[PDB]
């Protein structure tokens, strides 16, 4: 709403989750790409397309429910109806990497980033690298899109997980 | 439950090598060799028997006659008073 | 000077001995920081850290030492006899180890292996079977049944029962401390 | 399905028969070993291998009915007519070595392992031994397989024990 | 002082400083380390004998009470019932029952908190109530959530304590 | 089977100790020496040549042998009303 | 050749298998000392010098013959046909000191580190360290062997003797 | 090089019963800590180097302790010692590193058979007040127990004497003669 | 497969008797460290396999082990071997492993009767000093008692013929024998 | 082998304590006095030996000049009806 | 004698022989103290110090004589000689402080840091020396400090090679 309250949300932020916001913030931003999420809310806010009310839902999408309650004074009922009586900001192409990425611990990212070094650049692999930051770089060359689900599905099945194929299956049926 | 457990421990309390070493054998169909390797107490070997359910304070006919079978007379009518 | 004395008490102590001073000490060293101790000295210097073992003070110590049964150190390098321990300990107000903990490990000096089986064989409601691992102290069964809130200060009934179900020797100290008020 | 019930299961299990599942469960976790019973559960619930009845005919093979009593509320009636109208978890091959295993007390599996010393290597099976562990360490050099089974067989016949031969036979005539 | 804070800083382990910054984690921006949070504190004027004596009665290291501010347990605990205002009850209810779990209870925990949990490195009890805070259902008026999770590791006493600390307000 | 196990335990209850002898030495060509060393009872001895399935409880044609060269007809005589 | 067949040898050895692995290829590997088995798999895959063959030679050398069957798709036949045409990759000498230190148990292997303290600088570790840190001081060569061998007679094993001698005499 | 295996083979000769009767004359030089975890005499032989009681040039402890357990043969096997020089450096005042107290309480352990021991153990209740009466115990672990609790020590003999006055008077005579040798 | 076949199947037909006597025969080769842990022939085996003494090319001290503890049906069941061959493999200089000392002393053990131990136990009592009060000893035990405080040797016999000596003349007879072959 | 076993047990069984001192008298000189002061009876004796491979089934002529010198008749004939 | 040597010898050694390599350099880095191993070896190529003599010593000095029969062609003899009769480029007061190090048992540095704690006021003796140091306690013509508290821990036997080289300052 005000410039102090970006602030608060801001300080209040790790930057394990700052990626996390980037990512979730890819569909609406498409002028640049902001390094810090300070400047990311600041261009929303500029946009127009920011407003009080709709943040909270970018809360719900991080797990913050914390500042729900500390600064905007809802609960999960009132995000829930807000967001059935009102269009998502965010696809849920979005959210469900996301909760992929969740359920995804060091042991099963360096599985799949080194099963996945070939695919990308050879001299690239020496930065390090996140599930999220991985996907990103696949979607660079589209090998994956909103749509299509056939190379992640496999090389989850790759490394011997069901239950996200599941879920992916659940996704693609649903959309 | 608690009685069942306390006339389990006194009934095994009454008992000798000879006669542990018969009970041993005598049970050899419900419990393999390895078990009955390091088995050298009674109560021991009452609690591998009950994991398969077999002596229950349901149903403690099978202990009865694994009893009687020994000859025990003090011991079988003690049994049979603890549920009365 | 002062640390090398410590050093002295804490290289005579066997493994047994040292998990027994690790039980005597629940109260003031929680269980969190009781699991990195593995020798006499890590214990001495957690006792340092909360200011009750220092150089002008050793009754602690002191205390600790003669509750284990254990006067070779107290008359070589705490210089000390045991008649003097005696008229300290008299004080009530100078008993810094509560007579719940001296009661419980007496009790636990008293059972002997197959006493030891009895026990885990007589209690499988409360305390699960793998846990037992068949072969744990009586220390072990003892923090556990305090963990789980069965043996408790005012709850000494179980205690008891078991009792009158193995000995009748442990019994007489279990009433005359109940006794003591 | 729930964390709970797999804890309770951990915890109720005594460490004799952990070595036993842990065998048991080898051929649904081909590519990975778990290190304790924990872990291969939860590899298995992660797999969707993982429900009511697999646990239930788990606790069946490992001879637990108490536990299949007060945990799945279960008896041996319902879990065996579930067995004969559902394919089985584990092959007849792994339950054959359980239970022969299960009938050779300290002073046999000694026998064993000096009697094959030729074959395989010496300083490994040096330690104090069962006979899974034995059956394992042949497995790993492809001596025994589930067609193959006339090394174990004559090695038991040499150690003068006849009905475990017998029940050899018997398993081989019946597949 | 200003500059003692440097010799209270050489003497803690890393432990205690992870166990300080969750008991000031109260007071609203998050130090990355203890020295900023203590220049912060400083700063904002709250910096105070009184008061980090009371810290340091609370995180139990009465030999620095003894030696850098030249003062007993009994001075603070005198002190303390004038203004409690650094750290509260159930801060220090938590940080004194993350005190009291081992390896294996802790283990069990974060496997049965893995339900209904972000699976995302091993970590302490300190490390998930902080998490259980940002999931917001661990406030100082509601317990019950964290009394049922704790039952199934059968520790009764730490549900004595919670049932204690229900009744103490 | 578990009336065969109560019959075998009944057998082997009413040897003696110079009987049980002369069995461990008449089981020498079967048995091997150190394991006939360790028995203590006509009991394992029986639990023994039931392992090597030359007696079974089928077929107790070597245990009527047995108990016919011992000179004792009253065991064989039960073990014959067993079988009928 | 694919990261597949890597992920999975990764996932199906154990640790005990893996330090003798690491023991093999350090002679190969004389530039960089790998403390894991997929950097070192990527090292051998990069250079060049790993290939079907290789990695059955490899893992036929630590005696895990079902993971050829499985992974490989091969039977011991056609590696052990292999070997006996094409050229080995690890020299006799290292293969020669696994099969030395997988006979040994911890009362020897402490009674020589007893008896070869005098010679070196404590800690308790297999025999493959041992020769490690003897060969860390030039010791132990593929073409020197007195002292190992006169060390092993004096603990009473001669089996190992009489393997070393053999060794000797095929040069 | 010659040394360290000539070592080992002493140390290869020794049983557990030596080994113990070693761990219990040689408990002074050594503290517990460090005296637990010796699972070997190699162990032993290690930390007696480590204190600077033996090495290649000073052999004067080991020949000791290997003739007070009346283990004449390795003396002379390894060592190159008669029984006679050994017997005539232990007279000579000064080079007895080993107190008189130590071999006296073993020479006792020497003498007691099994019913002697359980007798001994049955007869000291009031000391160890119901401590540990188990059968299993040694009668040099009943020597160390009776010692941690100060009831017997260098000059305070008068529960030993005490207690072996029932069994035996020839162990009486032992006692007499090391007092007479103070 | 089949050779440790046969040595298993040797190794089951021996009872505790023969195993102590294997054991005591042997104790040169093996040392005590190493023959405690013993408890059954097959770690016997195992140990003098890996001394490189008995292997499928060379049987020849297990013959010879069997054919002195007085055992022949194995030796010409299992290993195929008459009375006769094995006589005239030990008559030629060379082949014999086991020294005349350790067989004579074992054919002297085999010839005491229970009152005859007890004699010879009270005879020299005095050397070991009441150390051997012990009714439940055998006398393979008292033979190594004495080896280890070197009163008993492979050159020193005085001890051992005094004591025959006053026990028998037979065991004498044999000792003269032995004496009169060296 | 079976009836060779069988008929040493026979003929063992007739012995007497009289004809047992008779027996380890004159097998002294056979083996040493150890062996002999635990033998309890003729069937051990015959059993130890089967050790020395003196007795075996295919030459009994030890066998019989030891019993002939017992002048047992009865004895003689019955191994002579067992080997023809 | 290029920088690619120096790269493979930094690459080749082990974590604790960087350690010890960092600690024994300490007389000659009074100018500047490099953290990183390569910054300490390029540094002291750059002032022209770092020979191949110089190399030798150090190889020699850490026990890595297959690092000097592989890539400098040279034996323990040679350096030996070289040592001998050439100038030594680091005082026999580092030397002893690093034997000492190595031949404390892991259990006894946690019994000397208790000890040691009381002066000043997880970590290695190297570490512990170089704190005293800082103190300015323990200096290479003063050892009671040291010599003492190693007596008092019952570990007699490196006092005699402390004694030892007391004795050879002379």
């Amino acid at each position: 709403m005000s410039a102090e309250v970006i602030h608060q949300v801001e300080e209040a932020l790790d930057t394990d989750e700052k990626e996390m916001l980037l990512f979730l913030c890819r569909d609406v931003a498409i002028d640049v790409v902001p390094p810090n999420v300070r400047d990311l809310l600041d261009i929303l806010r500029e946009r127009g397309k920011l407003s009080v009310g709709d943040l909270a839902e970018l809360l719900y999408r991080v797990r913050r429910f914390d500042l729900l309650k500390r600064i905007l004074k809802m609960d999960r009922k009132a995000v829930e109806t807000h967001l059935l009586r009102n269009p998502h900001l965010v696809s849920d192409y979005r959210v469900l990497m996301a909760e992929i990425g969740e359920d995804l611990d060091k042991s099963d990212v360096s599985s799949l980033i080194f099963l996945m070094k070939d695919y990308m650049g050879r001299g690239k692999i020496s930065k390090e690298k996140s599930f999220l930051d991985l996907v990103v770089e696949l979607e660079k060359l589209n090998l994956v899109a909103p749509d299509q689900l056939d190379l992640l599905e496999k090389c989850l099945k790759n490394i011997h997980r069901i239950d996200l194929k599941t879920k992916i299956q659940k996704y693609k049926q649903s959309v | 439950m608690d009685p069942f457990l306390v006339l389990l421990h006194s009934v095994s309390s009454s008992l000798s090598s000879s006669e542990l070493t018969e009970l041993k054998g005598l049970c050899l169909g419900r419990v393999g060799k390895r078990k009955l390797e390091r088995v050298q107490s009674g109560l021991d070997l009452f609690s591998m028997l009950l994991e398969q359910n077999d002596l229950e304070p349901g149903h403690t006919e099978l202990l009865r006659e694994l009893l009687a079978s020994l000859r025990r007379h003090d011991l079988l009518r003690r049994v049979d008073d603890f549920e009365a | 000077d002062f640390s090398r004395n410590l050093y002295d008490i804490g290289e005579q102590l066997d493994s047994e001995d040292l998990a027994s001073l690790k039980f005597l000490s629940l109260d003031y060293i929680p269980q969190r920081k009781q699991e990195p101790i593995k020798d006499a000295l890590m214990l001495f210097q957690r006792l340092q850290e909360k200011r009750m073992l220092e150089e002008s003070n050793l009754s602690f110590l002191k205390e600790l030492l003669f509750r284990i049964n254990r006067l070779d150190l107290l008359i070589t390098y705490l210089n000390t006899r045991k008649e003097e321990m005696e008229r300290e300990l008299q004080t009530p107000g100078r008993a810094q180890i509560s007579a719940y903990r001296v009661m419980l490990y007496q009790i636990s000096e008293e059972v002997s292996r197959s006493e030891l089986r009895s026990f885990k064989g007589g209690l499988q409601e409360e305390i699960s079977k793998c846990k037992l691992d068949d072969d744990m102290n009586l220390l072990d069964i003892f923090i556990e049944m305090e963990k789980r809130v069965i043996l408790g200060e005012g709850k000494l009934d179980i205690l008891k029962r078991v009792c009158a179900q193995i000995n009748k020797s442990l019994l007489k100290i279990i009433n005359d401390y109940e006794e003591f008020s």
